[PDB]
Parts: structure tokens; C-alpha cells; sequence
């Protein structure tokens, strides 16, 4: 599928969600000008990915998976800057990530919010 | 062969298939303090009043089973005798007890099973307060 | 058959069998050799199991 | 009407319509974990003593006389241990051995009563720890619920056991392996005995009481 | 094809398995090694009939017969070389063999330092990995991993 | 000299199911430290499928087959494990090196210690327990308490303690929920975390001394085939941390070693790949198939 | 024996280069890094990683802009694609 | 192998038998052995075996 | 520390609240320390899951004397909101205990759970 | 929903006392030889109505209690189901008369 897919603000780049998701969802990233692959980022996850979000500057993005686990995945080292855990998440549905003045290292958006399965959104 | 017994009231030594000698006590609240004594391996005053000849060292031999208690009194200078660990000495230390019956009329003519007793439910008291209630 | 032989590869598809496979292979070039249409095809698997 | 059963210090009690199992009480006028008793006999119940079911399921020998020396590992709580101080008589003395700390509490608590048991709140399994405590005995009765039951056993047996002695041990085949078959596994624990120098004599099921559990009764070294 | 003919399948008894064996030069006495028992066959042209071994029962790995069969020499345990005489009485039926009570014969005790035989895989070089007899049996040799080489003659009466 | 060649003698070959050096790897010395490593005794042990266990020796090219020690009817060698002490010194400043014992498994559940002095086995060890599949000997950092840990049929990695010439059933660290989960191969990435791989389609990672479980690292299915359970064949660690793993599928994927998931998925081999090995130095990677 | 060759530079300067020879016997051998092992008398051992598809001769092998894929064409009739 | 048990309708009398493995080696359980090959040949089926014979 | 069956595998995880969600929708469940209390003590409860998570942990240790007298196998998951919206509560729940019945698919996951934490034990 | 509780306690506690009764009224055993020579010495030794009425009567008894056990156990899984199906909200559990399963994915807020 081609479904689910996101432009980079900047316009350079669009992430594509790999419908492969046998414990965990990759999402192959594509130049924008010539529509070729350029990276490809894979998490970990029970069902793979809810959703995902570029960094407002363009390099990065945080790929919110199912059962929980948000990774920040940088394109210039292009390997996982981290890992972490949204609170008691039991699934994540969609994830939303905006703002500005946030971290420089971590796309510079101030607030990530990231909404499960049961209906709670939570806001870091 | 001095070898190390350890009853719940005193000491004995076979070295020359025959009893050699023996350390007797009884009836005391210091019976613990032995008890975790050789629940470490610390210095004991039966255990040096039982090693302590004015000699020498005459043969570098102490047959002790529990490698803990042998290299914790390997550690000790009032003697300097070394200790040997179990190299699976299950014979000796399993036929002096099943045959302890030839001992008793040498060093305490009597049933000290009482003692024995005592140190079982004083030791078991001791950790139920360790795990206070 | 006849991709067999015009792939050159009968001698290959023909080389590797075993005894009830070549009495197969053999009672269908007996049984098909009598009709004219392809009696040339039949004939060329009987000649490459003979040799 | 009681009777002595072919197990000395073992009591039946027949009626009209039952048949019980007692033992003769050390302290008269005394129960301990809520037993009904008969006069002083405390009736032994097979539903929650191992070695109960072992005597209503066909034992022949239990290898201890009134006078003798059992040691018990895994005392759980002092359930069963009192009807072996009982068996044993004064003459007797039983040896309590259990890790945990709540039967620990409950056995030391039992065993303030009854002075022919020693307890011992250590782990069976480092058996130099109570090697001062424990004198030579006759019997080891074992009921522990480790996987290393029979390594226990051989253990306490080459430290504690006489020469000739006596085994009973109970067998879970859910602690052991809880998918083979439970002859199997009883069958491995049996070769594992008979390899530590043991001699089985029988086995036998707990299979109107418990489920899935054998008795092995066993001699050492004759 | 009428040339070789497969003549004899010798099955032993038990579960262990055949370490070594050997043969007289005859063909009449033959010796296998399990790491259990070292057995021993009387062989007539078949006919084989087994030759009642005794005082072994710990096995051996390397087994050998003198050219005039008259002496079995094996490594018991790998390291202890041992050799038994074997008695030939003949009768009207034919020749029978009595194996008589290994005599163990001793190695010499060589000069390894104390570290070296602590260290490493400890005594395992010891075990004589070669077993040969002189061509009239006078004189025995057997030889190790380690590189040495233990030789005996014969004394006779 | 006239000759009868002989083919007709049909000598059965046997199948290799395990080879384990005695060292892995030895510390690098000068020419002028040369004389320092001369007594360390470098042994090949290899075991065939009808329970032959024969000792080989390098000798620097030589490849001399020294002792065939065979097992009996009816029983086979699946894993071979050499333990090897570290380097004692005397008093005067001699070198005693490490003692070398030999351990075994026969698709049993009993570990077996063999005597290479005696030729024949020293001794047995079991527990309640399925049969062992594999084992391994914890890496040095204790120094004279060093265990070994064996992964089975039904799930429970037992815990064997090997000290003082010793080898007995110490306890069982931890068991699966799943009682279809097999394991299938075992390495240590560090002193105290063991690496497991299993045939429900997961490398679990526990930790020794607590018995805990780190992570439950996890690969998909086999879409080449049926057969939806992929089988981790082989793990292995290398040095700065990561885990190799041959698998169903005949890929070798790399785990990072930090966070325990995977970096790299390399598709190698057509059929599943069998056994890994991992230089010493960290620098190449061999997978047999 | 070498058919083709392509080139691609690692970078505004230059920091290496990445040879992938198609030689004539099918294989395409790729040397990954070259003026970093030939830029220090004495070298490292050099080792090419070789990826064999074609039967007949590799007629052209280049690499596909980022770096990721080497695209490659033989006798066979077949744009092969490694993966890399 | 052992001798088969003997019942006499309600208990069950029976020689123990360890007298299989001295010293030697455990033999191996034919019913694990066949499991590992049964992982290793999946669904895939083996080519022919041999020349050409019956 | 006191939570010794813990289950640490997030598959294990994901499986034990898959089937507390289960059982919830199928009103077989018993939430909250004192309504699974009653359900072990009385019998009725074919599994019971605490919450390691809990501040004070010494307030759901009675629980696990209770199952050691009745045969009932216990397990600690890690979170006990991650227990809370499984069950479907929008509270933290730090212990829940799921029952049996005569014939159910889930009874027959039930089984296979307690098979799964037997492995754990 | 109160009243069928406490009878279940009664009715579980009186299936526990009489199981435990009746298991104490009425491949198991293994013993291990060292050869066939000392098993077949073992086999050489081996060789060398009351209880049946009232053991039917404690199994009628038995099977009584279960029947009761497990009715009362019914009776207070269907209560539990009526109060899910009463509840102020939206709540899962119970079938309609129809046959379709209630499940209501909301939660409580």
C-alpha cells in the first residue's frame, strides 16, 4: 500500500509506513525531487506502526508505534537517536508533534502528543 | 590426622580408626555464640583450646569439610597448622556420627540431646526475630 | 517435449532418473510412438534412453 | 474400637461405617492445627500429610520405630511432623529442617510444645549449615517441592543417613516436569536415586488423595 | 569377485564399543577392546569360540598378541600398560587357549615439573597411544603422546 | 610390491554435531616472549553423531588426531564445552596454567564431564527437567565459582555448578510461559546476560544472577516457505557487545547490544543457516549453513 | 578480467572512492574503500566483496546515487539490482 | 530390554532396570532425534536419491 | 524484591492483558485487591495478576499467602495503569483476579495462561 | 447476587470436605532394580462389598455437591451479567436475546 504516508515540512523528504508488520513496522523514506529511496526506518513493536511525525526542521521523526514504544529516529546519523515509553499505553492510535523553541537536537518541536486505543491522549 | 568434629556440645579427635581426644561443655547462653561461630567460621575459644599444642606444626593437616571453615581458619597465626577441605571425605565425617554410639561413654557419660534442643529453638527463635513479629 | 528439444536440454531433463521413472518415460514412448503426429519427438526420448 | 496397625506407633480407629488413622499424643489435652481426636489419639489426616497417604495406600515398611531418628525436610508449618514426633515417642527424635519463614514461624511455634523436634530454619539444599545440629540418623523423610529434589536428598543422605538407612521420599511430577509423562519422570527420579546409591525397595501412587505424587520407599546402601 | 569372500561378522555383546582389537599372525586368537571388557576369541577354519577372560573388567584401548601367541598386552585406563601370558595346551580335538591373570608391568617414572603436571590438561599425555612387540617377542615398547617411548625385555627361566 | 586396492570395506561416517577448541583465543606475545606460551595445551575436541569424541592437536598445521574415546550403542554428542581456568601462579613466580575440563550432552538430560586422562566419562549430572539442547560455560569477568547454564526441550534454562571437580544440578534460573517454546541455542554476552535463542521465533536475553529477562527480541515469520516459527540456529556475541544470529530463514541479523534490538537484517544463505562464528578480535564473521 | 568499472566518490572534498569492477567471468567485485588503504612500503590487506549473478560476462555495473544500490546489466537480459 | 511388568489386577510388580548404561554413553531418544529433522525439513521433499535403479 | 513471578517478556505482557481484556468483556473479572481477596479466598478464581508497580507493595502481599493455600497461580505484571485500562476502568487497579467457568474458548485461554505462568514459575 | 455468594461459600466449602472424604476413603508406582537378575529375584518374591456400598455412596454424594457447586456458580456469573447489563453506563458482557454478543469498546469516564 501507499496509504499512509508523510511530506517532510521542508518538502525534501516523504516517509512511507512498509506494510510488513510481523512485530514491528518499518517506514521506507523517499526524496521528494527524484522519488527514490534514501533510508528506511524499522522499529520495534507488536502490530508496527500507529503514526509518525517529521521534525519541524526536517531531519528527523518520532514513528509512534503500537504497544507503546516512540522511537526519535534522526536522518543525518540516520540510526535511532532513542527510545522511549508513552505512560501505561496498553496501544498507540496517532501521535502529533508540534510547537516551536523545543529541543535543537531533537528537531526543535516543543510538544509530542500521543493518543492510545482507549481514548486517553497524553501530552509531553 | 587431627580431624575437627563439631557436636552441639564439644569436640573429638580419632587420629590414631581409635578416639585420641575430646573438648566437653554444656548448659550455657555462649552455646550460640559458638553456634554462629561456625556459622561464620570466626575464632572460637573450644576451637583454640582444641588446636593449641606448644610443639609445632608435626604434620600440616586438619580435616575440616566445609571449605569455608577451612579457609576461614587457615587465616588464624596462633597455630599456623593449615586445614584440608572435604575431598569428599563423606566416610569419616559419616561414620564417626553413625558410630558417635562408641564415644559417648569417653568424654560426657550421658544423654546431652537437652542442649541440643535448646540451641535448635534458640537459634530458630533468634531468626524468627530476624524476621521480627 | 518438443521445448525439451528446442531448449537443448532432453538429454538433461532424460539423465537423471531411476528405474520406475525410466519404465515410465519408456512405456510413454511405446504407448505414443504409434501415432504419426509426433512419432519424430517420441522416437528422439527413445533414442537418448537406449544410449 | 482402636487397634494397633502393622505400623508400630501407627493406630486405626474402626467403626460401623469408617476406618481412621491416629497416632498417640505426646502432650494430652493438646491439638495443634485443628485435629479431631479420640480418647489421647490425634487422628491423622491423609488429606493433608504426605506420609498419611503413603500408610493408607499400601506401605509396607515406613522404616521408623518408636526411638529411632527421622529427619524431616521440608517441614511445612509442623503438619506432619508432629505425628512423626509422635511415632518416634520421647525415645525419638525428630530433626525439622524448612527454608521458608512463615512455616518456619509456625513450626518453631509447634515446636515449643513438643520437645523431641529440633527445627531448623535453613535451606535443605547447603546442608553444612545445620551439619552441627543434625546427629546420625535412621530415616530421612523428604517432602520438598524443589526440582532438585532427588540432589537434596543425596546430600542430606551422605551427610546425615547411616549406613543401611531409610528413604521415603514424595515425588511431584508437576514440580519436575509438568509435559513428560508422570510415570517417566517418576521413572528418572527412581534411576537418579538408584545411581546416589540408594536401593529402591517399592513406590507407590498418592492417587485417591493427591494428584500426581508418588511415594518412593527406599534402603541406603543395603 | 569369487576372490574375497566377506567370511566372518563378529557382533559383540553389551552396549560398549570396540576400541581396539588385534590378531595373531595365524589368524587363530583373536583380542577386541571395549573401554569395559577386553574379550577374546578362538578362532578354527568357522568356527569361533570366546576365551574365558579374566581379571580384567576396566577395559583398555589398545590391545596386542605376540607373533608366537604366547603374550596379550593392553592399555588398561589408557596410561596403566598391562600383558598376560596365554597357555597353549593341545588335545585330540585341536589347540585351546587359557588366559592367565594380567600381570600390570610398570612405567618409569619420568621427571615433569610439578606446574606442568598441575597445568594444561594434567596426565592425559600419559596414555600410550602405540603398543608394539619385537618380531620374536623378545622385547616389548609401548608410546605415548607425550613423546615417550617405554621399552622391556624378555627374562626367561 | 604387489597391491590389492579394497573398497568394499564400507566404513560408516558419521556426522559432526559439535567442535570446541579448548582456548579460544590466546594473548598475543612478542618473539622474545616466546618461550611463555610453549606448555599451553591447545586442544581440538570433536563430536560425531555416534558419540565419538576424539581430541585433535593443532600443532601449528599438523592436525594430529590423538584419542577417540566412543560412546556406546544408541547414543550421540550434540555440544561440546571446554572450561578453562584462568592463569594461576606459584610462589616463586611459575605459571600453572588452566586446568581444562571437557563437558558433553547426548540429547539427554544429563551433563556429562569426561575424563581425557581416563578415556571414559568422569561424571554425570541431571534434574527434573527436559532434555538439554544447549549449553554454555559463563565468560570471565567467578574466578574458581564459574556455572554453566543449559537451555532445554520444554524451557527451564537449569544451572549446573562445576567447582572444585564438581558437577551438579545447582537450580533453574527461569522457565517460559509457553511450553512449546524449545531452546535451541545459547551464548553470553557478558558475565551475568545470557543470550538465548528460541523456536518460537525469539532471542529472549535474561540476566543470571537475579534471573530476570531483559528483553524478548523477536524476529518475524518465514515467508519463503510455510512454517510461520522462524528458529534461531545460532547465536553468538561479539566482543564490543552485539549478538550474531543465524536463523530459519538463512539470514544473519545483527542485534545491537545496548538496547537489544536489531541493526541489520543480511539475507546470506538459501537454506537456514546452522552454526555462526565470530573472530576473536571482533573483525570477521563465518555462517555455515 | 575487467569488463567495466564505476566510480562513485565519497565526500567539497574528496574523502575516498568506491570501485566496482564487473570483470568478465560474471562477477562484480566491489573495492570499498581505496585512497584510505592505498593513501598509507607497506598497505592492509585489501579484500573485495564479490557479488555473483551473471553467468556470462557483467556487461555494465554501476551505482545508483545515494550509495544504497548497485544496479548492474549482463548477457542475460536482466537489470539486477543488489541490494547492498 | 526389561522384562515387562507383571499385574496382578490391582498392583503391579516390576523389575527396575538400570543395567542399560554402565559407563558408556545415555542412548538417544529416537522421538526427539526425528523432531529436530522435522524443524529441518519443513515441507520441502528430498530430490532423488540415487542413479538408475529400482 | 517480593515480586518474584514477575513477568518481564512484553509478548508474556501482552498476552496476559489481551486476556484480562477478554475476560472484562465477558464480565468474568474481579478488580481491585479486596474483590480479588474474595474471589480467592472463596475459591472462584482461576487466576490472579497483581501490579509491581504499586508504591506501597507490601498492600497486595497478602495475596500471594492466599494463592500458596489455594493452589491459584499468581503473576505481577509491571504497571499497574497499563492493568487499570486493560480492564477498562480509568483507575489504577494493582491486582485482578480472573475466573472460570464450565465451558467457555476463554477457559480454554485460561488454561493456556496459567500453563504460560507455570512456565514463568 | 449477596445471597447466592454466601451459598456458594457454603456449597464450595461442603465439595472440598467431602472430595478430601472421598479421596481418603478410595504407571503410579516405580521401583528401580540394578539388573534383570535382581528384578527377576523380585518377581520370584512377588509370586511367592462394605467398602464397595459405601464407596458408591460417597461418589452419589460427590457428584451431588458438584452438581450443586456448579449451579450456584451459574447463578452468580448470570447476576453478574444482569448487573452489566443494568449498569448506569454502557458496559460490556451478556448476550442479547437475539444471540449477538454486547460489547461496548468505551471506557469509563
Amino acid at each position: 500500500t501507499m496509504e499512509r504516508f508523510r511530506v517532510s515540512p521542508c518538502g525534501r523528504y516523504m516517509a512511507l509506513v512498509a506494510s510488513d508488520k510481523k512485530g514491528g513496522g518499518m517506514l521506507n523514506i523517499i526524496n521528494v525531487g527524484t522519488m527514490q529511496w534514501i533510508a528506511q526506518a524499522r522499529i520495534d513493536g507488536r502490530h508496527g506502526v500507529a503514526d509518525f511525525a517529521w521534525w519541524s526542521d526536517g531531519n528527523g521523526l518520532t514513528i509512534a508505534g503500537r504497544d507503546g514504544q516512540v522511537t526519535e529516529w534522526s536522518m543525518i546519523t540516520r540510526r535511532t537517536v532513542g527510545i522511549w515509553r508513552d505512560e501505561g499505553s496498553i496501544g498507540g492510535t496517532v501521535m502529533a508533534l508540534g510547537g516551536r523553541n523545543g529541543p535543537a537536537e531533537l528537531g526543535g518541536d516543543r510538544w509530542v502528543a500521543i493518543g492510545s486505543n482507549s481514548g486517553i491522549l497524553n501530552v509531553y | 590426622l587431627f580431624i575437627l568434629t563439631e557436636t552441639s556440645a564439644g569436640y573429638a579427635l580419632f587420629k590414631a580408626i581409635k578416639y585420641k581426644e575430646f573438648a566437653k561443655f554444656d548448659s550455657a547462653a555462649i552455646a550460640v555464640e559458638e553456634a554462629s561461630g561456625i556459622l561464620e567460621g570466626k575464632v572460637t575459644p573450644k576451637l583454640a583450646s582444641l588446636l593449641n599444642e606448644l610443639k609445632d606444626e608435626k604434620k600440616v593437616t586438619l580435616a575440616v569439610h566445609d571449605t569455608k571453615l577451612s579457609n576461614s581458619i587457615t587465616k588464624l597465626p596462633g597455630i599456623n597448622i593449615k586445614p584440608i577441605s572435604g575431598s569428599m571425605t563423606d566416610d569419616l565425617f559419616r561414620a564417626i556420627r553413625q558410630h558417635l554410639y562408641n564415644l559417648i561413654p569417653g568424654m560426657e557419660p550421658s544423654n546431652f540431646d537437652e542442649m541440643n534442643l535448646g540451641l535448635a529453638h534458640s537459634l530458630s527463635r533468634h531468626k524468627l526475630k530476624f524476621s521480627p513479629e | 517435449l518438443t521445448a525439451l528439444r528446442h531448449r537443448s536440454a532432453l538429454r538433461e531433463a532424460l539423465q537423471g532418473r531411476d528405474e520406475l521413472s525410466v519404465i515410465n518415460i519408456l512405456r510413454w514412448a511405446g504407448k505414443y510412438v504409434a501415432d504419426p503426429r509426433y512419432r519424430s519427438i517420441c522416437v528422439d526420448v527413445a533414442f537418448h534412453l537406449i544410449d | 474400637i482402636v487397634e494397633p496397625h502393622r505400623h508400630k506407633g501407627v493406630f486405626v480407629a474402626r467403626g460401623g461405617k469408617e476406618d481412621l488413622l491416629c497416632t498417640a499424643n505426646l502432650v494430652p489435652g493438646e491439638s495443634v492445627y485443628g485435629e479431631k481426636r479420640i480418647s489421647e489419639y490425634r487422628i491423622w489426616n491423609p488429606f493433608r500429610s504426605k506420609l498419611a497417604a503413603g500408610i493408607l495406600g499400601g506401605l509396607e515398611t515406613i522404616y521408623m520405630k518408636p526411638g529411632s531418628k527421622v529427619l524431616y525436610l521440608g517441614a511445612a508449618s509442623g503438619t506432619s511432623v508432629s505425628h512423626v514426633a509422635d511415632i518416634v515417642g520421647p525415645t525419638g527424635a525428630v530433626y525439622a529442617v524448612e527454608f521458608s519463614h512463615r512455616s518456619g514461624r509456625d513450626l518453631i511455634n509447634m515446636a515449643t510444645r513438643r520437645t523431641n523436634v529440633i527445627p531448623i530454619v535453613e535451606d535443605a539444599r547447603k546442608p553444612m549449615a545445620y551439619r552441627m545440629l543434625v546427629p546420625m540418623v535412621d530415616v530421612i523423610f523428604a517432602d520438598v517441592a524443589q526440582p532438585d529434589q532427588a540432589r537434596i536428598v543425596g546430600i542430606n543422605a551422605r551427610l546425615f543417613l547411616k549406613q543401611g538407612g531409610g528413604l521415603l521420599i514424595s515425588i511431584k511430577a508437576s514440580c519436575i516436569d509438568s509435559t513428560a509423562p508422570p510415570e517417566q519422570v517418576f521413572a528418572s527420579e527412581v534411576q537418579k536415586l538408584r545411581e546416589d546409591k540408594f536401593f529402591p525397595k517399592e513406590q507407590l501412587t498418592l492417587e485417591p488423595y493427591e494428584r500426581d505424587h508418588a511415594m518412593v520407599s527406599c534402603v541406603y546402601l543395603q | 569377485r569369487k576372490n574375497r569372500k566377506f567370511l566372518a561378522q563378529v557382533l559383540i555383546k553389551g552396549a560398549s564399543h570396540i576400541t581396539s582389537a588385534s590378531i595373531s599372525e595365524d589368524g587363530t586368537l583373536l583380542a577386541a577392546s571395549t573401554p569395559t571388557d577386553v574379550k577374546v576369541f578362538h578362532l578354527d577354519p568357522l568356527y569361533i569360540k570366546k576365551v574365558n577372560m579374566t581379571g580384567t573388567g576396566l577395559g583398555a584401548t589398545r590391545v596386542q598378541i605376540s607373533p608366537d601367541k604366547r603374550w596379550i598386552c593392553w592399555a588398561e585406563e589408557g596410561s596403566k600398560v598391562m600383558i598376560s601370558r596365554v597357555h597353549a595346551t593341545e588335545s585330540a580335538d585341536g589347540i585351546s587357549y587359557t588366559v592367565s591373570v594380567p600381570h600390570k608391568l610398570h612405567r618409569l617414572r619420568r621427571q615433569i615439573p610439578k606446574h606442568i603436571l598441575l597445568g594444561g590438561l594434567g596426565s592425559y599425555d600419559r596414555n600410550v597411544s602405540q603398543i608394539a612387540f619385537s618380531a620374536d617377542s623378545r622385547m616389548l615398547s609401548v608410546a605415548d603422546l607425550a613423546g615417550y617411548i617405554d621399552t622391556w625385555v624378555l627374562r626367561g627361566p | 610390491m604387489d597391491i590389492h586396492r579394497c573398497r568394499f570395506v564400507r566404513y560408516p561416517a558419521s556426522a559432526i554435531n559439535a567442535v570446541a577448541f579448548t582456548h579460544s583465543a590466546l594473548p598475543v606475545v612478542s618473539s622474545s616472549k616466546k618461550y611463555l606460551q610453549k606448555n599451553i595445551q591447545v586442544r581440538l575436541a570433536i563430536g560425531r553423531a555416534n558419540g565419538d569424541i576424539e581430541i585433535w592437536n593443532p600443532l601449528n598445521g599438523g592436525w594430529y588426531q590423538e584419542v577417540i574415546i566412543p560412546g556406546g550403542k544408541d547414543r550421540s554428542v550434540d555440544g561440546l564445552v571446554w572450561v578453562t581456568d584462568p592463569d594461576e601462579e606459584m610462589a616463586d613466580g611459575k605459571i600453572i596454567h588452566g586446568k581444562s575440563r571437557l563437558f558433553s550432552i547426548g540429547y539427554t538430560t544429563t551433563i556429562t564431564e569426561w575424563d581425557l586422562e581416563k578415556a571414559r566419562a568422569k561424571k554425570h549430572a541431571s534434574g527434573q527437567h527436559g532434555e538439554i539442547w544447549c549449553f554454555g560455560v559463563q565468560p570471565l569477568p567467578a574466578a574458581q565459582n564459574r556455572k554453566l547454564v543449559a537451555g532445554t526441550v520444554d524451557g527451564n534454562l537449569v544451572l549446573y555448578s562445576i567447582e572444585d571437580g564438581d558437577l551438579k544440578f545447582q537450580k533453574t534460573l527461569t522457565r517460559t510461559p509457553s511450553k512449546k517454546t524449545k531452546f535451541v541455542s545459547i551464548a553470553f554476552q557478558s558475565h551475568n546476560i545470557v543470550i538465548v535463542g528460541c523456536s518460537n521465533s525469539t532471542i529472549c536475553a535474561y540476566d543470571v544472577r537475579t534471573g530476570t529477562m531483559l528483553r524478548q527480541m523477536t524476529l518475524g515469520t518465514d515467508l519463503t516457505g510455510g512454517s510461520k516459527n522462524i528458529i534461531v540456529w545460532a547465536v553468538k556475541c561479539l566482543p564490543n557487545g552485539d549478538i550474531v544470529s543465524g536463523d530459519s530463514t538463512g539470514q544473519v541479523c545483527i542485534w545491537d547490544g545496548k538496547t537489544y534490538t536489531q541493526a541489520q537484517r543480511i539475507q546470506s544463505h538459501t537454506q537456514d543457516v546452522l552454526c555462526l562464528s565470530v573472530s576473536a578480535d571482533g573483525s570477521k564473521i563465518i555462517s555455515g549453513g | 578480467i575487467i569488463s567495466t568499472f564505476d566510480i562513485r566518490p565519497i565526500i567539497a572534498e574528496l574523502q575516498d572512492i568506491d570501485v566496482a569492477v564487473g570483470g568478465a567471468r560474471g562477477a562484480i567485485y566491489v573495492y570499498s574503500n581505496l585512497l584510505a588503504h592505498l593513501h598509507t612500503l607497506r598497505v592492509g590487506t585489501i579484500q573485495p566483496r564479490k557479488y555473483h549473478w551473471h553467468r556470462r560476462a557483467v556487461h555494465s555495473v554501476k551505482w545508483s546515487g545515494d550509495g544504497n544500490y548497485l544496479i548492474s546489466g549482463g548477457y542475460e537480459t536482466v537489470l539486477v539490482l543488489w541490494q547492498l | 530390554k526389561n522384562p515387562k511388568d507383571k499385574r496382578v489386577g490391582s498392583t503391579a510388580y516390576r523389575v527396575v532396570s538400570n543395567g542399560g548404561d554402565p559407563r558408556l554413553a545415555p542412548k538417544a531418544k529416537k522421538q526427539s532425534l526425528n523432531l529436530k529433522q522435522a524443524l529441518l525439513r519443513r515441507d520441502r521433499v528430498a530430490k532423488p536419491r540415487g542413479g538408475f535403479f529400482v | 524484591s517480593a515480586a518474584w513471578p514477575k513477568a518481564e517478556d512484553p509478548a508474556l505482557v501482552q498476552e496476559l492483558l489481551d486476556c484480562v481484556q477478554q475476560a472484562s468483556h465477558y464480565r468474568q473479572l474481579k478488580k481491585g485487591a479486596n474483590e480479588t481477596t474474595k474471589s480467592v479466598n472463596r475459591g472462584t478464581s482461576e487466576l490472579v495478576i497483581l501490579a509491581a508497580d504499586t508504591q506501597p507493595l507490601s498492600i497486595v502481599l497478602h495475596i500471594p499467602l492466599i494463592c500458596e493455600e489455594k493452589n491459584v497461580p499468581y503473576v505481577y505484571v509491571p504497571s499497574k495503569v497499563a492493568l487499570g485500562r486493560a480492564c477498562g476502568v480509568s483507575r489504577a487497579v494493582i491486582a485482578v483476579s480472573l475466573t472460570s467457568n464450565e465451558a467457555s474458548d476463554l477457559n480454554s485461554k485460561i488454561r493456556a495462561l496459567r500453563d504460560k505462568v507455570e512456565r514463568l514459575a | 447476587l449477596g445471597y447466592v455468594r454466601t451459598m456458594r461459600n457454603i456449597a464450595a466449602k461442603e465439595l472440598k470436605e467431602l472430595e478430601e472424604r472421598y479421596v481418603l476413603a478410595g504407571p503410579k508406582k516405580i521401583v528401580f532394580f540394578e539388573g534383570v537378575e535382581e528384578r527377576q529375584q523380585a518377581l520370584e518374591k512377588q509370586k511367592a462389598r462394605r467398602k464397595q456400598l459405601v464407596l458408591e455412596k460417597l461418589a452419589r454424594k460427590v457428584k451431588a455437591a458438584r452438581k450443586k457447586l456448579k449451579a450456584l456458580a451459574d447463578a452468580e456469573y448470570e447476576l453478574e451479567l444482569q448487573q452489566a447489563k443494568m449498569a448506569k453506563t454502557a458496559t460490556s458482557g451478556g448476550f442479547t436475546k437475539s444471540g449477538r454478543r454486547i460489547k461496548v469498546r468505551e471506557r469509563k469516564r
